[PDB]
């Protein structure tokens, strides 16, 4: 039995003791969090989604900032270290000093109305990117391969990433809003070298096909996707028992290759080598096939097959007895089985419905795959926000200085009660220029003065702190810039949680 | 024990109304609570979070039976039954404590409880039909939390709430009532907010047909399919002669012929607009082409058994005979008005007219976004809780809130003619009547001794009445408690809620004041 301020300031003290290690492990310039096991073991890390899963929390507030993290992570996967600094000062300064007086609220309506005003400011400092520019998109993942500092081929492996995410942007909600990855796919390969690779048209698979089942090489066939029924006719037209039996061997097995033919003339119809079946998919539905000279597949999840179909842009078939070019294989289309390595990787390109290419990565080893690859997984986080919204916010304390000033003179303006939460969400955001120059070593008063100072004058549209400098730089000069949507979402999840743990003032059994 | 734990009732029951009060109202709030090792709810409404919750005293135990009673019954006022009953505690331990038998009191809270619902059935209107319940233009409008919704929000309030209020719309499967069952409205997004519309009978998402079958049919039987179509599956049934290695290929092609017999036979009984949940090829397009048919495939089948109850008779979205594709035998038919193609949110959407066996009415709203669909969800559940309490109540009370603070204005007269110690018992039953503008005060964030001492100030004598608010009681808010007219921004309430909660409350409070024992081997 929990109650009172006592709930709400050990939702303060959780929240806060939690952003206090984790802001250290802001900036491309950080410090590590270290993790004692009680084993011994240690953990050297920045990243906060390892960080929370880590550690032990007995707060269920402190559990509700991982929901909160698990929340960014699978809508984006990055901020999330971000998304818990900022939720602590909002609750941390604004609280005490209302809930002695005990509104709650009005300080819901007041975060309401801080939401919204970032959402207008974000239009005001963001200056549109382009995205039918690769070097534009160019320095933005060259903000982001840096914060991991691994630039050994990873360059190169940010006009792959690009390459693939502008490519595969498609996706239809009515109004065709566009924020998919799963759609692209990485290539894991053990062997070769990333820097002669390249993206191909289609969606390459690594999954499960690795071996020639399909063909060596196709340049006109098209591919067959078979949900289809294809399950044989044990009796004339009938379902009875499978051969198990030499009496049942004799009549049942002119039935059962009968269904298969059938569906074989249908599929030659529109000149397949390879055919990929997945339900309904027979041992000897398979075999009749390479009787009928296509070399036929099986056993590959269902994963594997959304991205096939998306590999040419054609409809899997559900009707087993007509198959046509605009079912399955719209146009020509083109498959390519290659050595990389030791293992014959298929390639499926030429995706007719355009415009969809993946990632082609290889290490020399796995290692030098997977290393590469995380800075590629960062990559295709940050032009998937640019297909999201095709705005580039400058980084650092430029975005948050500029928004921290304008909820002043909304509270100036509004000069209600809430005035007082939006100063003190307008402190809530300067943590991460706060944090900086402790991330770079610098004085943090003098910092945030002149930042304030350049508010006056440059109104801080691209002059935020630098947290490896440890001055207020020009974010057009250094290249420092992300897009205004992981930025929205980023402040749209730290709203959430402090409307949420306003809301706690009990916590029982 | 004795006292006690007449005193463990009370301290259990203060700290499960301190809950509750903190989730009282939309202005309510999420309390975290603990049920497992690991798993943590946070609700409100509080009489579903004592159902989530575990019991701790006999004390505790006895009062979510109360709620729950309250919560099987209806909807409304079943987190307020519990703040009641423990005002009621301690209002009268303070009297056992000063001199006043436990039987004495529970008398003078009950014959006040008789008091208080005859003030109800005093406090009563029948006309709640262009005023509406809560203020028509109100009964959406703090539910609408105005962010892109609030600013349609007389605009929309005046759609929705008419549109389900007193005019016509079928129950399950054809019951004669007005709507208190959920509608045909829709939510999809496009162009604007503004253009969100009311429309006469069936909103339906669906593919249609286009090879020369009909657009439009005026007085059209429908067949709601459940059944799906593109091939029914045969390899020998039909023609087993042989004479040629093509005559193979003859044989299997005779599951096609089959289905052209049974589409006629569909259309023999009553049929002119096709309806199917599973997709139609072109080429099954054809069997109701050449019949003459308006086949439209991939209906949603969750409009569509909106439709196959409101259609009438025996209809295969009901049906379990099945061939593949079954054949009607004998008075298979679903009825409507007409069937007009209509250009809404520039879809082109079949928009099915009303049915016979009870014509209906649904919406389909517009907006901007897909965030548009998801406020107008709760914006479409707040309007159909509205309406079903003027459905079933036609006589409702004005006011809620207006009512605590009148009816102890009312028991104050009817506790001074009394005489004796019961006297004494109506007035702190009345004690317990101000709790509820002081529960929503503190949820609103403002001051509950103020607003409650506004309310008695509005007064000229002890009756609610839609008169006026500067000289008579009438009204609140749910977000600011302000005593408002029930046209413009005040609050009704049904007359069953009340009475079921004022007699669930003595009913909980007597046996409370019986429990003078701790007796255990």
């Amino acid at each position: 039995r929990e109650s009172g301020r006592k709930v709400q300031s050990g939702n303060i003290n959780a929240a806060k003791t939690i952003a206090d290690i984790i802001r250290t492990c802001l900036g491309p310039k950080s410090m590590m969090k270290m993790l004692l096991d009680p084993m011994g073991g240690i953990v050297m890390t920045n990243d906060g989604n390892a960080i929370l899963r880590e550690i032990q929390v007995q707060h269920p507030a402190a559990k509700s900032m991982i929901e909160i993290s698990r929340t960014q992570d699978e809508e984006v996967g990055d901020g999330t270290t971000s998304v818990i600094i900022l939720a602590g000062e909002m609750l941390s300064v604004a609280e005490h000093f209302l809930e002695q007086q005990m509104h709650p609220t009005v300080v819901i309506s007041a975060y309401r109305k801080a939401l919204d005003d970032m959402i207008s400011t974000l239009k005001k400092i963001s200056i549109p990117v382009d995205i039918s520019d690769s070097d534009m998109m160019l320095n933005i993942i060259n903000s982001s391969i840096t914060t991991k500092a691994i630039s050994r081929w990873s360059s190169l492996a940010c006009n792959i990433a690009l390459d693939a995410v502008k490519m595969v942007q498609f996706e239809e909600n009515g109004r065709k809003e566009i924020d998919i990855k799963k759609y692209a796919r990485v290539e894991k390969i053990p062997g070769g070298i990333i820097e002669d690779s390249c993206v191909l048209r289609g969606v390459m698979i690594n999954k499960d096909v690795t071996h020639p089942r399909m063909r060596r090489y196709i340049k006109n066939p098209r591919i067959v996707l078979l949900d289809s029924s294809l399950e044989y006719k044990k009796g004339e037209s009938q379902t009875d028992i499978e051969i198990t039996r030499e009496e049942d061997f004799t009549r049942i097995l002119q039935m059962e290759e009968e269904y298969i033919q059938q569906l074989c003339e249908d599929i030659i119809q529109l000149k397949p080598d390879v055919v990929i079946t997945e339900k309904g998919i027979s041992d000897l539905a398979q075999h009749y096939l390479m009787r009928a000279n296509i070399t036929a597949i099986r056993r590959v999840r269902k994963t594997d097959n959304n991205r096939i179909a998306r590999a040419c842009g054609a409809r899997i078939v559900s009707r087993p007895e007509e198959l046509r070019e605009d079912d399955v294989g719209t146009g020509a289309g083109l498959l390519e089985i290659k050595k990389i390595g030791d293992e014959y990787f298929t390639f499926i390109t030429d995706c007719k419905d355009p415009k969809a290419c993946t990632i082609l990565l290889r290490g020399a080893s796995k290692e030098i795959l997977s290393e590469v690859e995380r800075n590629l997984q960062d990559a295709m986080q940050v032009c998937r926000n640019v297909l999201l919204d095709p705005q580039l916010v400058p980084g650092g304390g430029a975005s948050e200085m500029a928004v921290a000033h304008a909820l002043t003179e909304k509270s100036k303006a509004m000069t209600g009660v809430e005035q007082w939460p939006y100063r003190a969400v307008a402190q809530a955001l300067e943590v991460i220029p706060r944090t900086l120059i402790q991330n770079c070593g610098a004085s943090t008063i003098r910092l945030l003065t002149s930042l304030r100072a350049k508010h006056t004058q440059e109104n801080c549209e691209t002059w935020g702190v630098n947290g490896e400098t440890g001055t207020l730089v020009d974010m057009k000069e250094l290249g420092i810039w992300e897009p205004l949507a992981v930025k929205l979402q980023t402040y749209k999840t730290a709203v959430e949680t402090a409307v949420l743990l306003l809301r706690i003032d009990d916590i029982v059994s | 024990t004795g006292e006690t734990i007449r005193s463990q009732n009370v301290m259990a029951a203060a700290s499960i109304a301190n809950i509750v009060k903190s989730s009282l109202g939309p202005v309510g709030l999420d309390k975290m609570l603990v049920d497992d090792i690991g798993d943590v709810t946070i609700t409100n409404d509080g009489a579903t979070i004592l159902k989530l919750l575990e019991v701790e005293h006999p004390a505790a135990k006895v009062l979510c039976e109360l709620a729950d009673l309250q919560d099987k019954e209806v909807g409304d006022g079943t987190t307020s039954v519990v703040i009641i009953a423990a005002e009621l505690l301690k209002n009268a331990d303070e009297l056992v404590k000063q001199k006043i038998h436990p039987t004495s009191v529970i008398s003078g809270y009950r014959l006040a409880c008789k008091e208080a619902v005859r003030y109800i059935n005093e406090n009563l209107i029948v006309n709640t039909d262009e005023l509406g319940r809560d203020c028509l233009i109100n009964a959406a409008k703090t539910s609408m939390s105005s962010k892109i919704i609030g600013i349609n929000g007389d605009f929309f309030a005046n759609m929705v709430v008419d549109a389900v209020l007193a005019i016509k719309y079928t129950d399950i499967r054809g019951q004669p009532r007005y709507p208190v069952n959920s509608v045909n409205i829709l939510k999809a997004h496009g162009r604007s907010q503004m253009e969100s519309m009311l429309i006469s009978g069936y909103a339906l998402n669906c593919v249609v047909g286009s090879q020369g079958m009909p657009k439009r049919i005026v007085n059209a039987k429908i067949a709601c399919l459940d059944f799906s179509l593109q091939k029914t599956k045969m390899k020998l049934g039909v023609q087993v002669v042989i004479t040629d290695p093509e005559k193979l290929d003859q044989i299997r092609q005779r599951e096609s012929d089959i289905t052209k017999e049974r589409i006629q036979k569909i259309l023999a009984t009553g049929a002119n607009v096709i309806l199917t949940t599973g997709g139609i090829d072109d080429m099954c397009l054809k069997y109701f082409v050449e019949a003459g048919a308006m086949a439209v495939r991939r209906v949603l089948k969750r409009d569509l058994k909106r439709i196959a109850k409101a259609s009438g008779a025996t209809i295969l979205s009901t049906l379990a005979n099945l061939e593949g594709e079954e054949t009607f035998e004998a008075a298979m038919l679903g009825q409507a008005e007409e069937v007009v193609q209509e250009r809404i949110c520039d879809d082109e959407l079949i928009l099915i007219k009303n049915t016979k066996a009870r014509t209906s009415a649904s919406i389909i709203l517009r907006g901007a976004n897909d965030f548009m669909c998801d406020e107008m969800e709760r914006s479409l559940h707040d309007a159909l809780c509205v309406v079903k309490r003027v459905l079933e109540s036609k006589s409702v009370v004005p006011g809620g809130g207006a009512v605590e603070a009148a009816l102890s204005i009312y028991l104050e007269n009817y506790a001074t003619s009394m005489g004796s110690r019961e006297q004494l018992a109506i007035a702190e039953f009345a004690r317990s009547l101000l709790v509820i503008p002081n529960t929503l005060a503190v949820n609103a964030a403002q001051d509950s001794t103020d607003l409650v001492a506004k309310l008695r100030a509005f007064h000229n004598e002890a009756q609610v009445n839609p008169e006026r608010k500067n000289l008579k009681w009438i009204g609140l808010d749910l977000s600011n408690g302000k005593p408002r007219d029930n046209k413009q921004a005040g609050v009704f309430e049904p007359t069953i809620v009340k009475v079921k909660s004022l007699k669930f409350a003595t009913e909980a409070a007597i046996t409370i004041l019986r429990i003078d024992d701790l007796i255990k081997l």
